[PDB]
């Protein structure tokens, strides 16, 4: 009479059916990978890599497929924006079909390993009872894991046999799948240095092999064997749950903060690029350099790439989103069509005014136009009676350099107020919202959703470590206690 | 149509409460 | 204020009102004196 | 200093509530609880302080060159205060309204001149003093009291303006505002 | 040639939290 | 160890604690933190 | 320091000690508590 | 151990000493709990007594500055330090203990020592339960406070721009944190704080109801009007009538417990689940995945200038909180907002 | 070494090792009495 | 372990502690009064919150060199 | 004596009395 929450304990003491259920979970995961890839390819728009990349459309597995080398498709389109001459069998559709067929094969193998559960391999040769030599199993599977880690690091990513991984410029303007040379110096521990990824996966992998050869040759000591409850599968479950939630915390942190393994051309910008003005400073530095060359403001701003300006927009901030604001970023805000340009606000005196940008914390932010010396010179007041820094009172005009509105100046207060309100969000873009019926509230980029999901899983699996490990240590008393 | 869904959910919860009160399994002594 | 005759006795009047809350504490002290018998 | 020691069983420094301040050519007393402010609504503002609690309570000193030889050259004090009509803000609203009580048609703000006068000084200097009450359609803080003290010396006009909410004015900000107005002394 | 002082004075009004302002702030 | 009965010790310690609390309230009404 | 404060402290100490003093006197005397 | 005990090792002597039943059980977990917890509490007391927040939040938050128990608080460091661990030897303080206090490093000190103290305390619960051979359900229950502490004081600040937005260790500082959450994240509308509120209120309800029901269904077992004396710790019979309680609550409320084990498991279960759901919600807020708005109602209000609900009024309240608290709550932003841009009602 | 922060980090490791060894030695000394 | 009642009612304990508890209390009073508390914990004195040029609250606004920034912002 | 309970009592007593003296002295500071 097992309660509904204990049913899957039936395979605790059955190695064969444990293999079967683990095969079934593996088959389900592979099937989900294939199906998700197929759905994403079906609903993906590859026409415009600029202003409409993958992270704008809510793609979740496309970033990873592109990160590890798969770029082309059988539909004739490349994620980089070129033409697919010969995508080969390793296109997105190829990966989806492969993971799907693997899921089916694992389903069949699960059926078999379930029917023929009573294999003599799982019998203890001496006693004849069913038993698993957990130290030796860990040694074998760790040796395999280390071998695979070294192989992936040395051949893949380095491009010796594999294709490499996604490497981009610091500002995410020109990124592509490239081979990576390992970084053997201290800079190999720079999180944003790509060269660490091969070298690590090499060196660590090597250690794994050696570690395997130890945990496969040397039997654990009796004191350690009974202390760590080696020989109980639930102890292994507790330790594995702990390790996996540790890894989940690490990956969530490394994606929220960004690293060489989570490029912004695949997951979108981080919130710390908006907070610290990572792109705004670069744009203004390029503009200033062009001006120092003698160019006018219009030419200097026309020289700015549209993708770089698009990164400098608060709508792409992963932290400007909602828990139930579902779907693609294009579903909340319209599909980007073009860059309006750069708005320069100037009072009737000629003093240049800058619009205070919305911080990541604020859902709504009042519009303030600030002097170069940090002195508020204009605003859109909430109380139009006896206002002091009104747009009409100060006489603010907005001139657009570059983009769609190039060399266009607006002086009517309504248009100036509208454009200042738009510019408080960063660079101003035109959005087509009729196509997807965008409501008008920002969604979160795929890196935000990934971080949220895997952080919640990390917490729940910390509770899993606690529970399954308590059950491990207190196995004798978890069938009941004999009073004191 | 959302109001219909909300009303159905509330009615379902109230019906579950009614069944758990008046159609409960008797508490078996010993 | 108090009539000018009673002006020097102002501190006593300023202290008086807290005695009622001292009585309950005295009851607790008395109970403790008998080991809370 | 690091070895200065504490003020155990000591004495306070000052409890008057006002602290002195020396300007370019003027002296003033500011409320202790009022903090210095950075914003300059008028480019000629040379000093500004604001209340810590309610930012409506503030004051600022404006020093700007004047062609008039003396403050009397502006004319009557009422004419002078009519000259500076922009200090009371600007009505950005421009819609036809008649559904606001106590206001003329198409108006949402109104300034009432409670009184004007002329003051003296230890050197015989003449100061124009003004008290205004500005009300708005929303009645923000039940109106705002404005105290203005203006003088002309050495070819420059000095104008101190103190603003206090009526809600704050009723419950004791009048003392601080009047102290600020009284302490304003120019060479 | 870029005027770093003007660059910082442009970033500060739009965003005071910019890494341009905070870097070598005590030097200013 | 029967000398100095425990109730007397408790009463004296409680009196000292109440006195300390009263001193803290007094300091709340004067000096630093008194809003004047 | 203030004379009023001195007298207040004296009166407070007297009234506070009044209760414990009578309790102690009755305990040492043997009165029925 | 199992086949034989082999020879006694120095680990055996250490275990025997640490596992003695003295007044304060130290155990192996004590070596991590006692120093860490002691330093955390002592650091909080020193900070609330002597350390100030004038350079971190521009606020006076110590006793020596004139603050009381309510307003004193070990404030979190400046936002410009980001998520720096603020080691006293680190590149920020560079060894200057006084300046390390001034920079706000005491907050990081207290937070990290408190986290390791909580780890040590759950380890202590496990060790003590194993010593007396009991199922360690109280450690499993204590996992919920650890989840809350981790999600609020560690995960949330790491999701934001720095430690500055963590809760400062204090009473009024915690109240500021709560109001900040209401204003910015609209935390009340989040279904996970809803589940946490339900869990905590239900746990309080269960505590009160179980206590009252037991105290009001007691068997006589004595002749004194003081029912507390009529109990022996070693007695086997139950001190209260389960049948009477079940009948009473069945006829009063409609349903009633009939199993003591299930009743006490439910008492354990409700608050833990509530706190865990609240922790998940706080993680979501750490990523700014806030349940801020119902887009349908916002769109309807935008199209219909006369549609109003309590939700829209709450949104207006949040807007007011944000606008009027931003200038002084986040000094690093340098928000010199003129009084005309702050949202405001009529005549207030 | 090269960086002052690295020297401070290494000294922090040394100090933590010192305090950890102090705790271990204290427990050993009290266990053997 | 002796019961707490025996120790707290023992005259020896009180004669031992009657010169140490006041000693600790007086040590704390001296620590506050002699200005040592401000000196070691860095909390500014009531006349040291604002300097000649800094008439507002300080702001750290720097990750590294924060030692120099807080040193120049603090009372000299 | 100097037992574990002695250390546990005196680790929370001596600092407590020192801080009580410090706070009492703070109560008599004039700004
Ligand atoms: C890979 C990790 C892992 C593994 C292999 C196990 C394995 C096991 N767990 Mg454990 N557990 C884990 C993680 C894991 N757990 C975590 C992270 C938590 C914290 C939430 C728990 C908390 C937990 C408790 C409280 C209990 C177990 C129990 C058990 C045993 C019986 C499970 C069962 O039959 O329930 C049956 C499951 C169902 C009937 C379906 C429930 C449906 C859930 C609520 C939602 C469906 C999830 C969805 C379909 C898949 C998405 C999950 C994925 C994205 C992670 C079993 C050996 C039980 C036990 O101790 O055995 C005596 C038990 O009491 N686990
Ligand atoms: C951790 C894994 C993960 C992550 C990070 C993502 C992330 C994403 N997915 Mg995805 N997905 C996943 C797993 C994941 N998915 C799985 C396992 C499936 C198979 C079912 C799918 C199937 C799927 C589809 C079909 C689509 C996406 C889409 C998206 C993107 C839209 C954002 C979003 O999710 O909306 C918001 C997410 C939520 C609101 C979920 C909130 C979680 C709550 C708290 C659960 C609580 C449930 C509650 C207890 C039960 C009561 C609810 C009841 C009334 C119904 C986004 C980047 C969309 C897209 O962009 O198209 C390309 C899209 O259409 N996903
Ligand atoms: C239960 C014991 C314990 C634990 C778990 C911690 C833990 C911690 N302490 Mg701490 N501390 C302790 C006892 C402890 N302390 C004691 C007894 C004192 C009094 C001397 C201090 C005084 C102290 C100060 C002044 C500071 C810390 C700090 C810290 C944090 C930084 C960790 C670090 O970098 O240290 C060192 C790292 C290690 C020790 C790694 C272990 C290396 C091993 C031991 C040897 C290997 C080195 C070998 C040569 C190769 C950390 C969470 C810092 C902090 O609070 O951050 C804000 C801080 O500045 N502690
Ligand atoms: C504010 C609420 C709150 C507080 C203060 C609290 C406090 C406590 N809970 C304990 C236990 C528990 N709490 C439990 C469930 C819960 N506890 C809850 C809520 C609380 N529990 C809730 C809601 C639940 C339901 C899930 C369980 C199941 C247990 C126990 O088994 C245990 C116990 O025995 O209780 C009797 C005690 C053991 C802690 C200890 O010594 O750690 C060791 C000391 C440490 C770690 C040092 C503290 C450092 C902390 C983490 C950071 C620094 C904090 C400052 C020093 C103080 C700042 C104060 C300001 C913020 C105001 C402690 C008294
Ligand atoms: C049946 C139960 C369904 C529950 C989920 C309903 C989602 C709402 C919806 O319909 O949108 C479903 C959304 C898609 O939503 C749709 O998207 C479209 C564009 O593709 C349009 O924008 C539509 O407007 C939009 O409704 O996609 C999902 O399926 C959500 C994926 C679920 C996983 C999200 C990340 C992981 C989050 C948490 C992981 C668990 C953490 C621990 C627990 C907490
Ligand atoms: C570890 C051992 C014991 C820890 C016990 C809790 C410590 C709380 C310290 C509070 C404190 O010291 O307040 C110290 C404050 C100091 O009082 C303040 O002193 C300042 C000096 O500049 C100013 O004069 C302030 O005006 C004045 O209020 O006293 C109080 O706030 C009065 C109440 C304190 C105690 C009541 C709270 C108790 C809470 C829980 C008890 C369980
Ligand atoms: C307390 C007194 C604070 C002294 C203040 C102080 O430490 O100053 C920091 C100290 C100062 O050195 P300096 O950098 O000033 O010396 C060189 C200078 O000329 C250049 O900075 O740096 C260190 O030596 C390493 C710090 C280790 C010592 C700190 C903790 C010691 C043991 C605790 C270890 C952490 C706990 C975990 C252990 C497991
Ligand atoms: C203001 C707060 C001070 C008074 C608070 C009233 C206390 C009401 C009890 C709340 C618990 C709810 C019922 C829970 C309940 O029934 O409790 C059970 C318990 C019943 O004990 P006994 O009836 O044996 O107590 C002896 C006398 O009450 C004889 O009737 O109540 C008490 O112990 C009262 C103790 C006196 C408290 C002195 C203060
Ligand atoms: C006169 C006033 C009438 C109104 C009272 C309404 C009574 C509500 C009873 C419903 C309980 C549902 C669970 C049935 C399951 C059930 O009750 O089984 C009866 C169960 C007793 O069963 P046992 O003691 O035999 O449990 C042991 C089992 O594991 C097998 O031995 O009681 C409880 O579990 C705790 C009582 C419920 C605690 C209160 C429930 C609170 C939920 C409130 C829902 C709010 C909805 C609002 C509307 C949208
Ligand atoms: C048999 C076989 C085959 C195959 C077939 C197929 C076609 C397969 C596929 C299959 C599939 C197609 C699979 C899929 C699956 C899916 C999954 C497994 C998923 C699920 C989901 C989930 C679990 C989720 C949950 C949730 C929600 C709903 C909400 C939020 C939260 C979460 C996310 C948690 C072949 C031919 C090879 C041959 C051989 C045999
Ligand atoms: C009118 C008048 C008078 C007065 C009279 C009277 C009536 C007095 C009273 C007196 C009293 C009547 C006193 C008492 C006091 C009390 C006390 C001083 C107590 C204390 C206590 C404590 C501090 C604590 C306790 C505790 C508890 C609570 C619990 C248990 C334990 C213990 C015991 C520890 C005279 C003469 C001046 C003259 C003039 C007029
Ligand atoms: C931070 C740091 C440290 C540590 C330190 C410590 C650990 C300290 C301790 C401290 C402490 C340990 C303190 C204590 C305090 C206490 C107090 C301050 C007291 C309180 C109490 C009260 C205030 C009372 C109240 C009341 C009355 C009056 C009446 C009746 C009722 C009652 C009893 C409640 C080290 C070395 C690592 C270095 C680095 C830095």
């Amino acid at each position: 009479g097992l309660p509904w929450y204990r049913v899957h304990t039936v395979v605790i003491n059955d190695p064969g059916r444990l293999i079967s259920v683990h095969l079934m979970h593996t088959a389900l995961v592979a099937g989900w990978a294939g199906a998700m890839t197929l759905f994403e390819i079906a609903v993906f728009d590859p026409s415009d890599p600029v202003l409409n990349p993958m992270w704008r459309q809510g793609m979740f597995v496309l970033p990873f497929l592109t990160r590890l080398g798969v770029t082309q498709s059988w539909g004739g389109w490349t994620i980089s924006g070129e033409t697919s001459s010969n995508p080969g069998i390793w296109s997105y559709e190829g990966a989806a079909a492969s993971h799907i067929v693997l899921s089916g094969l694992l389903f069949l193998a699960s059926v078999w390993h379930w029917v023929y559960w009573d294999l003599e391999l799982f019998r203890d040769p001496r006693t004849g009872k069913t038993a698993l030599d957990l130290p030796k199993i860990f040694g074998i599977h760790l040796f395999l894991a280390g071998l695979l880690c070294f192989g992936f690091g040395a051949f893949h990513v380095t491009g010796v046999f594999g294709p490499g991984i996604w490497v981009s410029d610091p500002y995410g303007l020109t990124g592509s799948v490239q081979p990576v040379a390992p970084s053997w110096g201290a800079e190999g521990f720079d999180p944003y240095n790509p060269g660490g990824v091969p070298a690590h996966h090499i060196a660590a992998g090597i250690l794994g092999v050696l570690a395997g050869l130890f945990h496969l040759c040397v039997r654990p000591s009796i004191r350690l064997y009974f202390g760590l409850s080696m020989g109980s599968i639930e102890s292994v479950l507790s330790s594995s749950i702990a390790a996996v939630f540790w890894a989940a915390f690490v990956v969530a942190g490394t994606m929220w903060y960004g690293s060489a393994a989570t490029p912004i051309e695949l997951f979108g910008p981080t919130r710390y690029q908006w907070d610290q003005g990572f792109f705004q400073q670069e744009i203004q530095k390029r503009v200033a350099q062009s001006t120092s060359e003698g160019l006018s403001v219009s030419e200097a701003w026309a020289k700015i790439p549209e993708k770089l300006a698009f990164y400098d927009y608060i709508g792409n901030n992963p932290a400007k989103g909602g828990l139930f604001r579902t779907g693609a970023m294009n579903s909340g805000d319209g599909i980007a069509v073009g860059w309006l340009g750069h708005a320069s606000f100037k009072d009737q005196e000629g003093r240049e005014l800058f619009v205070r940008r919305m911080p990541t914390f604020f859902e709504t932010f009042p519009v303030v136009l600030i002097d170069k010396d940090g002195v508020v010179r204009a605003d859109v007041p909430f109380r139009k009676a006896e206002s002091k820094y009104s747009i009409e009172q100060v006489g603010v005009s907005v001139t657009f350099y570059g983009g769609e509105l190039n060399g266009l100046t607006f002086t009517d207060p309504s248009t100036v107020k509208k454009y200042a309100r738009k510019a408080q969000l960063g660079e101003i873009f035109e959005f087509d919202r009729s196509t997807l019926q965008s409501d008008g509230v920002f969604r979160s980029s795929p890196r935000g959703w990934f971080t949220f999901g895997h952080l919640s899983f990390a917490l729940l699996f910390f509770f899993g470590h606690i529970w399954h490990g308590s059950r491990t240590i207190f196995r004798d008393v978890f069938a009941g206690i004999d009073e004191d | 149509m959302e109001a219909l869904v909300y009303t159905f959910l509330l009615i379902g919860t109230l019906g579950i409460i009614f069944f758990s009160i008046f159609f409960r399994e008797p508490p078996r002594i010993a | 204020k108090l009539p000018e005759a009673y002006a020097p006795f102002s501190p006593i009047v300023d202290v008086l009102p807290i005695i009622p809350v001292l009585f309950i504490l005295l009851a607790f002290v008395w109970q403790a004196s008998v080991s809370f018998r | 200093a690091y070895g200065e020691g504490a003020n155990v069983f000591g004495r306070v420094t000052n409890k008057s509530g006002f602290v002195p301040y020396a300007g370019d050519s003027f002296a003033l007393l500011l409320p202790s609880k009022w903090n210095p402010s950075d914003q300059k609504e008028v480019e000629s503002i040379v000093l500004r302080y604001e209340d810590n609690f309610d930012a409506v309570n503030n004051l600022y000193v404006v020093e700007d060159k004047s062609d008039k030889s003396s403050i009397e050259a502006y004319g009557t004090p009422e004419e002078f205060i009519s000259q500076f009509g922009y200090l009371l803000g600007k009505q950005a609203w421009a819609g036809q309204t008649v559904s606001e009580g106590g206001f003329d048609a198409n108006r949402v703000s109104n300034a009432a001149l409670l009184g004007v006068a002329t003051e003296k000084d230890k050197k015989g200097k003449t100061y124009y003093k003004f008290e205004i009450l500005t009300r708005t359609a929303d009645g923000n803080e039940g109106g705002r009291h404005q105290l203005v003290k203006a003088t002309v010396s050495n070819g420059k006009l000095y104008l101190l303006k103190v603003q206090a909410g009526d809600k704050r004015w009723f419950k004791g900000t009048d003392k601080e505002c009047l102290g600020v107005l009284d302490s304003f002394t120019v060479v | 040639r870029v005027r770093t002082v003007l660059d910082m004075d442009r970033k500060d009004p739009a965003k005071e939290e910019t890494v341009k302002e905070l870097r070598k702030d005590i030097n200013n | 160890t029967g000398r100095i009965p425990l109730w007397l010790v408790g009463t004296v310690v409680g009196l000292l604690a109440i006195g300390l609390l009263a001193i803290f309230f007094y300091g709340s009404y004067v000096g630093l933190g008194s809003s004047l | 320091m203030s004379l009023t404060l001195i007298l207040q402290l004296v009166a407070l100490f007297a009234v506070v000690a009044a209760g414990p003093l009578v309790v102690v006197l009755l305990s040492v005397r043997g009165g029925n508590l | 151990i199992g086949t034989y005990q082999e020879k006694r090792t120095w680990f055996d002597d250490a275990d025997d000493w640490l596992r003695q039943d003295r007044f304060v059980f130290v155990g192996w977990s004590g070596l991590l709990l006692l120093p860490c917890a002691y330093f955390a509490v002592g650091g909080w007391l020193t900070g609330c007594t002597f350390v100030t927040s004038w350079y971190t939040h521009g606020l006076a938050s110590s006793y020596i500055e004139g603050c009381n128990f309510l307003t004193a608080a070990v404030s979190t460091p400046a936002n410009s330090l980001g998520h720096s661990l603020l080691f006293v030897w680190g590149p920020e303080a560079q060894g200057d203990l006084t300046r390390w206090f001034q920079l706000g490093g005491l907050w990081a000190f207290v937070a990290l020592h408190g986290a390791f103290g909580l780890i040590g305390f759950m380890l202590r619960q496990f060790e003590i339960a194993r010593s007396v051979n009991l199922r360690p359900y109280n450690a499993i229950a204590f996992s919920a406070p650890i989840a809350v502490f981790v999600s609020v004081f560690l995960i949330y600040p790491l999701g934001q721009s720095g430690w500055f937005f963590a809760p400062s260790f204090g009473v009024a500082s915690i109240f500021r944190f709560i109001l900040f959450f209401q204003g910015f994240h609209n935390w009340t509308l989040n279904p996970f704080h809803m589940m946490g509120v339900a869990g905590v209120l239900g746990a309080a309800l269960l505590c009160a109801i179980h206590g009252a029901t037991v105290e009001n269904t007691l068997f006589e077992d004595g002749d004194g009007a003081n029912t507390f004396r009529a109990f022996n710790p070693t007695q086997a019979e139950e001190t209260y009538s389960m049948v009477t309680a079940n009948r009473f609550w069945s006829q009063i409320f409609g349903v009633a417990f009939s199993n003591k084990r299930w009743l006490h498991f439910f008492m354990l279960f409700v608050p833990v689940t509530g706190l865990w759901m609240s922790a998940l919600g706080v993680v979501g807020l750490a990523l700014n995945l806030r349940a801020y708005d119902f887009v349908s109602q916002e769109i309807r209000a935008a199209e219909d200038p006369e549609f109003e609900t309590f939700y829209t009024k709450n949104i207006l309240l949040n807007e007011g909180i944000r606008a009027w608290m931003a200038a002084q709550d986040q000094p690093h932003e340098k928000l010199t907002l003129p009084e005309e841009v702050l949202p405001r009602g009529n005549a207030l | 070494s090269v960086t002052p922060s690295l020297k401070n980090f290494l000294l922090s490791l040394v100090a933590g090792a010192v305090v950890l060894a102090a705790i271990a030695g204290a427990v050993t000394a009290v266990s053997n009495f | 372990e002796r019961p707490f009642s025996d120790i707290l009612t023992s005259i020896r304990y009180w004669v031992i502690h009657s010169i140490t508890v006041p000693s600790l209390f007086i040590a704390g009073w001296l620590f506050v009064s002699t200005g040592l508390a401000y000196d070691v914990f860095g909390s500014p004195r009531p006349n040291e919150y604002f300097t000649e040029d800094r008439q507002d609250a300080p702001l750290i606004t720097d990750r590294f060199n924060a030692l120099e920034q807080v040193k120049k912002l603090s009372a000299q | 004596i100097f037992t574990v309970r002695w250390l546990a009592i005196h680790a929370i007593a001596v600092p407590t009395i020192f801080f009580l003296g410090a706070i009492t002295a703070m109560q008599f500071i004039q700004r």
